[PDB]
């Protein structure tokens, strides 16, 4: 509706008998293969991206956001768990860093 | 000739594989629409009796 | 053929050039709607050989290959179940056509989503394109992984009602 692509703004330009709208909007570029997976299954539980999507560059395993690579370590703050992994086709096993373990450890 | 409608792109599409981007453009485009026209008026009687 | 009969409609001007114009602006008009229709993607896409789409089934609305018009059964259906200087303009898309972009905007919300029509064409598995979807309403992915071969198997029912529901109305 507002240009070809995700559209971030317009602006409006007056010309003779009508308008010109100059849409700015987001073009997704250079795109890249990643293996995917569903969910991670991690202690018997199943662990599913918050916003983002499982990416995999071949040896680990990372959760980035939809539209831009930007791969970050798999937590349970930007994951949740719903059920065991008996019911999800394709999960695949990884582990899930927890944030609090280092401080009880410590 | 037979007009060809657009290059063929065969999506590698399986069960497991996702294309993430990893850069982008930021693209304006230009959108033209009419909104008004010429507003003529015709005296009728003027125009067929002079 | 009457050629006093057009020696007497010249004194009436310009209104034969007035109709002929307008005709002509309706049958360019029709091509361009067309156009902007179906004519919305510069790239043709194709579905792969193996249609492992995680259990969703798609033969009803992808083209058939055992016809020579690769129409889908759901489109060769539909085309079966509608029937002194006039002359018919062929449009400039023919049917086959249509139905070659028809195929191309399957595959590309098929195999990639809704990345196809805001840049390039980006695959993703079916199921997790589907959960992308359930999250724009409001559900939760793990809601579409537990319940898959149940959601798959409501869609192809439903798609199979579609296609009987149209073969059984008039
Ligand atoms: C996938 O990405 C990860 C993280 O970017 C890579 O792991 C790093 O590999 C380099 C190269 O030896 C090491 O120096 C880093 O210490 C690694 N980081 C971690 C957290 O282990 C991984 O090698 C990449 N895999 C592939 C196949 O490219
Ligand atoms: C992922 O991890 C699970 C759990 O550790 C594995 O399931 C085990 O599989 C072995 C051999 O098939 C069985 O003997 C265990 O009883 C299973 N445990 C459970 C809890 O189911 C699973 O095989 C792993 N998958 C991969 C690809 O490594
Ligand atoms: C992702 O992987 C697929 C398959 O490995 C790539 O698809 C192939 O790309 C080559 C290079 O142009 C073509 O010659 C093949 O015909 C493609 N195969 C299919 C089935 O399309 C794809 O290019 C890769 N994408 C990225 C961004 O690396
Ligand atoms: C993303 O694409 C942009 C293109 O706009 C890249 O920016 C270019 O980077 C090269 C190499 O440093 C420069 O020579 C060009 O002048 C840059 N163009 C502009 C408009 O600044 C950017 O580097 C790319 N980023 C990644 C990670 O690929
Ligand atoms: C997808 O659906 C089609 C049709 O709904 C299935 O094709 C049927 O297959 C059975 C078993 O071989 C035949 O008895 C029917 O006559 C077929 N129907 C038609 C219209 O050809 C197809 O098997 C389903 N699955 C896949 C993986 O394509
Ligand atoms: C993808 O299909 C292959 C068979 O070709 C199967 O072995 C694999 O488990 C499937 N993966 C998923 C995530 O469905």
């Amino acid at each position: 509706f507002c240009g070809k692509g995700y559209h971030l703004m317009s602006f409006p330009q007056s010309a003779p008998h009508g308008v010109v709208f100059l849409h700015v909007t987001y073009v997704p570029a250079q795109e890249k293969n990643f293996t995917t997976a569903p969910a991670i299954c991690h202690d018997g539980k199943a662990h599913f991206p918050r916003e983002g999507v499982f990416v995999s560059n071949g040896t680990h395993w990372f959760v980035t956001q939809r539209n831009f690579y930007e791969p970050q370590i798999i937590t349970t703050d930007n994951t949740f768990v719903s059920g065991n992994c008996d019911v999800v086709i394709g999960i695949v096993n990884n582990t899930v860093y927890d944030p609090l373990q280092p401080e009880l450890d410590s | 000739y037979t007009m060809s409608l657009g290059a063929e792109n065969s999506v590698a599409y399986s069960n497991n594989s996702i294309a993430i981007p990893t850069n982008f453009t930021i693209s304006v485009t230009t959108e033209i629409l009419p909104v008004s026209m010429t507003k003529t008026s015709v005296d009728c009687t003027m125009y067929i009796c002079g | 053929d009457s050629t006093e009969c057009s020696n007497l409609l010249l004194q009436y001007g310009s209104f034969c050039t007035q109709l002929n114009r307008a005709l002509t602006g309706i049958a360019v008009e029709q091509d361009k709607n067309t156009q902007e229709v179906f004519a919305q993607v510069k790239q043709i896409y194709k579905t792969p050989p193996i249609k492992d789409f995680g259990g969703f089934n798609f033969s009803q609305i992808l083209p058939d290959p055992s016809k020579p018009s690769k129409r889908s059964p759901i489109e060769d259906l539909l085309f079966n179940k509608v029937t002194n200087g006039l002359t018919v303009l062929p449009p400039l898309l023919t049917d086959e056509m249509i139905a070659q972009y028809t195929s191309a905007l399957l595959a590309g919300t098929i195999t990639s989503g809704w990345t196809f029509g805001a840049g390039p064409a980006l695959q993703i598995p079916f199921p997790m394109q589907m959960a992308y979807r359930f999250n724009g309403i409001g559900v939760t992915q793990n809601v579409l992984y537990e319940n898959q071969k149940l959601i798959a198997n409501q869609f192809n029912s439903a798609i199979g009602k579609i296609q009987d529901s149209l073969s059984s109305t008039p």
